[PDB]
RNA sequence: GGUCCAGACUCCUACGGGAGGCAGCAGUGGGGAAUAUUGGACAAUGGGCGAAAGCCUGAUCCAGCCAUGCCGCGUGUGUGAAGAAGGUCUUCGGAUUGUAAAGCACUUUAAGUUGGGAGGAAGGGCAGUAAGUUAAUACCUUGCUGUUUUGACGUUACCAACAGAAUAAGCACCGGCUAACUUCGUGCCAGCAGCCGCGGUAAUACGAAGGGUGCAAGCGUUAAUCGGAAUUACUGGGCGUA
RNA sequence: GAACUGAAGAGUUUGAUCAUGGCUCAGAUUGAACGCUGGCGGCAGGCCUAACACAUGCAAGUCGAGCGGAUGAAGGGAGCU
């Protein structure tokens, strides 16, 4: 189907992540379709941790897309703010 | 290896065995010990493959 | 790297003042510093323009102890930024740590201010940074640690400071040893000898 | 902490290695060479400038002009490596390796297969040895080589 | 990393009879001037199945090796003229290596030892309570509360203490182009060389030694692309005699 | 407020000169190799040749809440011990 996870950039121990909408049979780093927001493991000082588009994620929720773990607990925790 | 394949995992102060994992063929008569020191084993190899080279 | 050997036959190729001492003594009365080092030191041979413009990239970079590969890094930032590369190398030098601590009396050379900053006893804001290089920014406070304020260093490099000469863009806090930088020093704060445009010039081509 | 003069002589560090030449352990020591040749001169056989001297009267001759001599190992690496390899306690006994040698067609291989019921010279092109062979056998008192 | 047929090539065999496909991750032989470990964990992000615990995952996250590249930091800092001893050159007066060394006094980054110490962690099990679903204080779903439980990397990043200057500098070049020069050997030899060109008895060009100039944990050489080349000229060339 | 800003020549044909014209050099780059030398760390990279042949391990399984069957705990017990 198609879902919403999390691909990994970043470097060696500094991981960043893009909040990706892709089909769910691609590279954890390939293809997708839209990107709606990102998250930050670290940040610290003026960096933000996490940040999302409501618009666009609930427009794909609508649409049918199945976030994973992570991505439920970050969208709802920013839900939440 | 021992004798009769079946490999095995260590061996005793006088069983014979067959070793795999060296990077050119030695000749019989040479000796071999347990470095147990990476650095230490590579870098001395070293100095003995300039010095047969040298005497050779 | 780092140049470490005698540290006046630098001076003597170059022709110039080009501070390494502590000034305490002198630098006549030390070396005859009129004379190209080596056994051929009584000839004088004019030199060409590519002659000239070697001899003033390495006078700058003999002044500020810097290698050639983080000097060329400081070139291609310094034509990157706006305003006139010429004067924007030297801004970007007069902005180095080690040089900012020799500035403000701390210690006597640069390689005694490098000593220092590399040994753990400098913090910038309130926070330790021992890379010579760091480029401080306009309104940091340079200071000593607490247990590194009763070194000796320190006493005779302030003490010898106080006669040198008034930078007038950092503010020294003498009696517990802690510095503010202003902002950069612009290019009539600094000596009117050093053809940039020699610099610029030969890296140009 | 000006200018104290010297008041002694002068020391320095001579490094000698497996042979040196008496120039220079001579320009080690700060010294003239012709000096150095001449003191052999007033010290059993003289020698030459250019002559390669060994490494014990080399070091002899420095500490007889009062210097600190400090050597070096011409293969330090193996020395360094033998050194910190070899250190072990405890001891148990080992069961014993032995050889068997003789003549061509003597009998050495048949010997070990009824030891060992193995019968490997069947096999062997033309009928004889040309490896050598390691076994490990438990007899019918202990293990044997 | 499925089936069938045919083929080339390896192998098993008890001679009746079958099997195989590393251009997946390690690894081997071979070719080559030349390119690495039979490593650890599913803790994190993903994928398959499951209802859910959970199972699988050479993807992935990490470790090992190699100056291959980029970046940063060390190999100490101040004073020190008997301008020491030795080397080299000399007009034999001296000059230079050179404040360089020694001496004196400081500092401990990195490395060594000891002790503290995050962040990568979301979740899962159990127990309680409140809402919604019904027909129901059932089951179940969802908020919250309490307790318990999770990290390969890992002796983590980072921080504090101890000892001592202690543990750490080489490579190319010096006739012009092109920064940097003299002596000694050799004598159209031995050799050098990117192009002009050096060497046939005073060689700043060969080989050493003193001195110096560039770079610097790298420095040179070889191979290759563009540039300079307006030398395929659109921007931007020419054709009387080149 | 920004997203640019930018262009060097030299040696060599002659007794000397101007032109034409080729050769060579000074720069920046490599998935580099070789020679000499070699302390540390961070981040990357690592069969460009034989789509040559491959020993040995692992790389794709899961669902008992879809279905028979066989494995049959703890226990409640019953008898003898
Ligand atoms: N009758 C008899 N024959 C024997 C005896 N031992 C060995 N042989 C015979 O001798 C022949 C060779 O013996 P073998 O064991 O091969 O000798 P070898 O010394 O090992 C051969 P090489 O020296 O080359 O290794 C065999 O054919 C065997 O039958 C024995 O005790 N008795
Ligand atoms: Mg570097
Ligand atoms: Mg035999
Ligand atoms: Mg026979
Ligand atoms: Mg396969
Ligand atoms: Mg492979
Ligand atoms: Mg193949
Ligand atoms: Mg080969
Ligand atoms: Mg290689
Ligand atoms: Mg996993
Ligand atoms: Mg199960
Ligand atoms: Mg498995
Ligand atoms: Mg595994
Ligand atoms: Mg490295
Ligand atoms: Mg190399
Ligand atoms: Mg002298
Ligand atoms: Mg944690
Ligand atoms: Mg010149
Ligand atoms: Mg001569
Ligand atoms: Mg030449
Ligand atoms: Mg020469
Ligand atoms: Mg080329
Ligand atoms: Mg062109
Ligand atoms: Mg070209
Ligand atoms: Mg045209
Ligand atoms: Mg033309
Ligand atoms: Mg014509
Ligand atoms: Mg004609
Ligand atoms: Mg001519
Ligand atoms: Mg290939």
């Amino acid at each position: 189907m198609v879902t919403i996870r999390l691909a990994r950039g970043g470097s060696k121990k500094r991981p960043f992540y893009h909040l990706t909408v892709t089909n769910s049979r691609n590279a954890r780093d390939g293809r997708f379709v839209e990107r709606i927001g990102f998250f930050n493991p670290v940040a610290t000082g003026g960096e933000v941790r996490l940040s999302v588009d409501q618009e666009r994620a609930t427009y794909w929720l609508g649409q049918g897309a199945q976030p994973s773990e992570r991505v439920a607990q970050l969208l709802k925790d920013a839900a939440k703010a | 290896l021992d004798e009769n394949g079946k490999p095995i995992k260590e061996a005793g102060p006088s069983i014979p065995v067959e070793i795999l994992g060296l990077d050119g063929t030695p000749d019989a008569g040479d000796e071999m010990t347990v470095v147990a020191d990476e650095k230490k084993a590579r870098e001395v190899a070293l100095f003995r493959q300039g010095k047969f080279r040298e005497v050779k | 790297a780092r140049y470490i050997g005698p540290k006046c036959k630098l001076s003597r190729r170059e022709g110039t003042d080009l501070f390494l001492k502590s000034g305490a003594r002198a630098l006549d009365s030390k070396c005859k510093a009129e004379n190209v080092p080596g056994q051929h030191g009584q000839r004088r041979g004019r030199l060409s323009d590519y002659g000239l413009q070697l001899r003033e990239k390495q006078k700058v970079r003999r002044i500020y102890g810097v290698l050639e590969r983080q000097f060329r890094g400081y070139y291609q930032e310094a034509s990157r930024r706006k305003g006139s590369t010429g004067e924007n190398l030297l801004q970007l030098l007069e902005c180095r740590l080690d040089n900012v601590v020799y500035r403000m009396g701390f210690g006597s050379t640069r390689s005694e201010s490098r000593q220092l900053v590399s040994h753990k006893a400098i913090t910038v804001n309130g926070q330790t940074v021992n890379i010579p290089s760091y480029q401080v920014k306009a309104g940091d406070v340079v200071a000593v640690r607490e247990k590194s304020k009763n070194q000796l260093r320190i006493a005779q490099a302030l003490e010898l400071c106080g006669q040198r000469g008034r930078v007038e863009w950092v503010e020294v806090d003498l009696d517990k040893k802690a510095g503010t930088f202003k902002s950069a020093p612009a290019r009539s704060d600094l000596s009117a000898d050093i053809n940039e445009n020699l610099i610029v010039e030969l890296y140009s081509k | 902490h000006g200018f104290q003069n010297p008041t002694g002589p002068i020391v320095r560090e001579v490094n000698i290695g497996e042979t040196i030449t008496v120039a220079e352990l001579a320009a080690q020591m700060s010294v003239k060479g012709a000096e150095v040749v001449k003191f052999m001169f007033k010290m059993g056989s003289p020698v030459t400038i250019n002559q390669v001297l060994d490494q014990e009267t080399a070091q002899l001759v420095a500490e007889e002009l009062g210097h600190k001599v400090k050597l070096v190992s011409e293969n330090a690496l193996e020395e360094q490596l033998a050194e910190s390899l070899k250190f072990e306690g405890e001891a148990v006994t080992r069961a014993p390796v032995v050889t068997v040698m003789g003549h061509v067609d003597h009998g050495k291989t048949s010997l070990l297969d009824y030891i060992r019921r193995a019968k490997v010279a069947a096999g062997e092109a033309g009928g004889i040895t040309q490896h050598i062979g390691a076994y490990h056998v438990e007899t019918e008192r202990g293990m044997v080589t």
